[PDB]
RNA sequence: GCGGAUUUAGCUCAGUUGGGAGAGCGCCAGACUGAAGAUCUGGAGGUCCUGUGUUCGAUCCACAGAAUUCGCACCA
C-alpha cells in the first residue's frame, strides 16, 4: 500500500564510512546514517566525501536515511 | 429492612481523613460503647434502627468521584473534614461542588482543635467552639470542631449525622442494575479464577449476567449456578472457607465465580468496557505526529505506577490522576524482584522511568535486596517528579566542563638542546601562554615572520595532551625543516583579525 | 659563501671534425581492421638557458650572468 510520510530533504556528505554508507549532514539540521540506494548502486555512481545529495528519510527511524539523487 | 446511610470522608490532604476513622475504629475495638462487629473491606454499619454508621474508607488518593452511582452519588450523608488553622482550601471547595451537585446533605468536621495555641484538651468529651462561621447555616451545613487524635467533638459529630440520616432511602431503592467495580483477579484454592467486588449501588442477583472488561474487549459472563457464585466472608463461626448468599446490597464486598475471567483487567467497571487496544492506539497516534517532524530531536515524557487493595480505589485514583494530567505506566497485579530490574534497565537512557512506584502491595524479600541500590527510589503512597530532575542533572553535568580548547591566542615555545629532526619530534619548553595542537608555528621577529610549521601531537611523559602551558616540558611533534634550530624562540601566528580580540 | 654537475622539441635525453638541429614517447593523420588495439608509415612540433665575445662560420669555444641539483660552510 506504501505510506506517503516520506520526506525528500537535501544534504551535504561528510565522512566516508565502509560498505557504501555515509554520514551526510542535512541542510535542515543534524546528520543521519544514510546508505546509497539500490537504484544508484546498480548505476554505480561514486560519491565523494563532500557532495550535495537528496535524502529519502523514513519517519519510523530518524538516524537512518537513503541517498536518492546523484549530485 | 433498614440499610446503611452511606457516608464518605471528603476534604483536602492531611486534614484528618484517615485519623478520624482510626478513632471510630478504636472505640469499635473497645467494649461498652460497641463490641463484636462484622469486618468489611472499607465499611461499617447503620442508625438507631440497627448497627452504627457506615464510613467508606475513601479511595486511596482522595478520589471521592468514584463513590458515584446511577444518577448521583453512592453516598446518602457526607462528612467534610476541614482544618481549624487553615480554613477553606481549593480541594475543600471542590468537595462542596460535588456535594451540591449530587444533592447529598453535608456535615462539616473542623479537625485539629488540639493544634491552636494555649488550648486545654479534655480527652473524649463534648466540645463547644466556633471558627469558620461565614460558610454555615441550616440551608448550608452544621459545623463541629473535632480532633481526630484526641477524640473531642466526636459525640456531637455522630449526633449531627444522625439528625441528618433519618430518611426513606434505606429501604425502597436498590432496584436498578448493579453499578460498581471489581477488587482483584486472583485464583482460589477450592475454585479456579475468582473475582472479589465492591458495589456502589444496586443489587446483583444469583443468576445475573454482568458485562466485564478484558485486555481485548467486551465479553459477558453468567454468574455460576453450579457451585457458589455469590461468596461472602463466612460469619464468626468455623465451617467452610466462604459462604453462599443470594442477593448482595448497596455497599457490600463479595467474591464472584464466573467462567472465562482469566485476562480480566485491573480498574474495570461492574458494567464493563476496557481495552489496552485503545490506550495503545491513542498513544501511538500522538507519537506518530511527534515522530514525522522528529527526524531530528529529543526532550520527552512521564511515568507513575498504581496498584491497590480495591479496584473501586484503582479506578478512582486513575480518574483522579488523569484530572491532574499525570499519565500512567502500569496498573497490573504483582510485587517485585522482576520489576526492580526492568526499572534499572530504563534508568540508563532517561532516568524518567527510574522508579518502582508501589501502593497497597507487599514488597518481597528477594526484592528488598535489589532495592538496596540508591539509583532507584521506592514509594508506598505513590507519585513522580524526582525523575525528570535526575536526567536533567545528567546531561547538564557533562556539557559545562568540556570547554577548554581552540582560539589562536598568544603563546611562545623554546626548543631544548639535543632533540631529533625528520618529522620533528623535539623536546620543547613553553615560555608563556597555552600552546595547543593545530596552532601555526613561525620564525623570530628579528628575521622575517616565515611559516616554519604546525604542531602535530604533544606528549607529556606518557599522556597525549592537547594543551601545554607554563613550562611543562613535553615531546612536541611538528612539521619542520632546517628553518628550525635548537635553542630557538618560536612564537605562534596570530592571524590579523584574531589578533584584535 | 665555496666547489662540482646540469641547462637541446611537451616529456625523457643524444648530439666534439666549429659547418645537418635530432631520437623515443606523445599528438595528428594515413594504412589496416568491421572497427577498435597493437604494429608499420608519414607530418607538425626549437630563442639548443641568456648576453657578449672569438671565427669565415658557433648547440659545440671564451667570458659574464641565471636556473637546477649535490657536497660543504652558517644558524640564540
Amino acid at each position: 500500500a506504501k505510506e506517503k510520510d516520506t520526506i525528500r530533504t537535501e544534504g551535504v556528505v561528510t565522512e566516508a564510512l565502509p560498505n557504501a554508507t555515509f554520514r551526510v549532514k542535512l541542510d535542515s539540521g543534524p546528520e543521519i546514517l544514510a546508505y546509497i540506494s539500490g537504484k544508484m548502486r546498480m548505476h554505480y555512481i561514486r560519491i565523494l566525501p563532500g557532495d550535495r545529495v537528496v535524502v529519502e528519510i523514513t519517519p519510523y527511524d530518524p538516524t537512518r536515511g537513503r541517498i536518492v539523487y546523484r549530485k | 429492612e433498614p440499610r446503611a446511610p452511606v457516608v464518605t470522608i471528603m476534604g483536602h490532604v492531611d486534614h484528618g481523613k484517615t485519623s478520624l476513622l482510626e478513632y471510630i475504629r478504636s472505640t469499635k475495638v473497645a467494649s461498652g460503647e460497641a463490641g463484636g462487629i462484622t469486618q468489611h473491606i472499607g465499611a461499617y454499619h447503620v442508625e438507631t434502627e440497627n448497627g452504627m454508621i457506615t464510613f467508606l474508607d475513601t479511595p486511596g488518593h482522595a478520589a471521592f468521584t468514584s463513590m458515584r452511582a446511577r444518577g448521583a452519588q453512592a453516598t446518602d450523608i457526607v462528612v467534610l473534614v476541614v482544618a481549624a488553622d487553615d480554613g477553606v482550601m481549593p480541594q475543600t471547595i471542590e468537595a462542596i461542588q460535588h456535594a451540591k451537585a449530587a444533592q447529598v446533605p453535608v456535615v462539616v468536621a473542623v479537625n485539629k482543635i488540639d493544634k491552636p495555641e494555649a488550648d486545654p484538651d479534655r480527652v473524649k468529651n463534648e466540645l463547644s467552639q466556633y471558627g469558620i462561621l461565614p460558610e454555615e447555616w441550616g440551608g448550608e451545613s452544621q459545623f463541629v470542631h473535632v480532633s481526630a487524635k484526641a477524640g473531642t467533638g466526636i459525640d456531637e459529630l455522630l449526633d449531627a449525622i444522625l439528625l441528618q440520616a433519618e430518611v426513606l432511602e434505606l429501604k425502597a431503592v436498590r432496584k436498578g442494575m448493579a453499578s460498581g467495580a471489581v477488587i482483584e483477579s486472583f485464583l482460589d484454592k477450592g475454585r479456579g479464577p475468582v473475582a472479589t467486588v465492591l458495589v456502589r449501588e444496586g443489587t446483583l442477583h444469583k443468576g445475573d449476567i454482568v458485562l466485564c472488561g478484558f485486555e481485548y474487549g467486551r465479553v459477558r459472563a453468567m454468574r455460576n449456578e453450579l457451585g457458589q457464585e455469590v461468596l461472602e466472608a463466612g460469619p464468626s463461626i468455623p465451617v467452610e472457607i466462604l459462604g453462599l448468599s443470594g442477593v448482595p446490597a448497596a455497599g457490600d464486598e463479595v467474591t464472584v465465580v464466573r467462567d472465562e475471567k482469566k485476562a480480566r483487567e485491573v480498574a474495570l467497571y461492574r458494567q464493563g468496557k476496557f481495552r489496552e487496544v485503545k490506550l495503545a492506539r491513542q498513544q501511538k497516534s500522538k507519537l506518530e505526529n511527534m515522530f514525522a517532524n522528529m527526524t531530528e530531536g529529543e526532550v520527552h515524557e512521564v511515568n507513575i505506577v498504581l496498584k491497590a487493595d480495591v479496584q473501586g480505589s484503582v479506578e478512582a485514583i486513575s480518574d483522579s490522576l488523569l484530572k491532574l494530567s499525570t499519565d500512567e505506566v502500569k496498573v497490573k497485579i504483582i510485587g517485585s524482584g522482576v520489576g526492580g530490574i526492568t526499572e534499572t534497565d530504563a534508568t540508563l537512557a532517561a532516568a524518567s522511568n527510574a522508579i518502582l512506584v508501589g501502593f497497597n502491595v507487599r514488597a518481597d524479600a528477594s526484592a528488598r535486596k535489589v532495592i538496596e541500590a540508591e539509583s532507584l527510589d521506592l514509594r508506598y503512597y505513590s507519585v513522580i517528579y524526582n525523575l525528570i530532575d535526575e536526567v536533567k542533572a545528567a546531561m547538564s553535568g557533562m556539557l559545562s566542563p568540556e570547554l577548554k580548547q581552540q582560539i589562536i591566542g598568544l603563546a611562545e615555545v623554546r626548543d631544548v638542546f639535543k632533540s631529533p629532526k625528520f618529522g620533528a619530534i623535539a623536546g620543547c619548553m613553553v615560555t608563556e601562554g597555552v600552546v595547543k595542537r593545530h596552532n601555526p608555528i613561525r620564525v623570530l621577529r628579528d628575521n622575517v615572520v616565515i611559516y616554519e610549521g604546525e604542531l602535530e601531537s604533544l606528549r607529556r611523559f606518557k599522556d597525549d595532551v592537547n594543551e601545554v602551558r607554563n613550562g611543562m616540558e613535553c615531546g612536541i611533534g611538528v612539521k619542520n625543516y632546517n628553518d628550525v634550530r635548537t635553542g630557538d624562540v618560536i612564537e605562534v601566528f596570530e592571524i590579523i583579525e584574531i589578533q584584535r580580540t
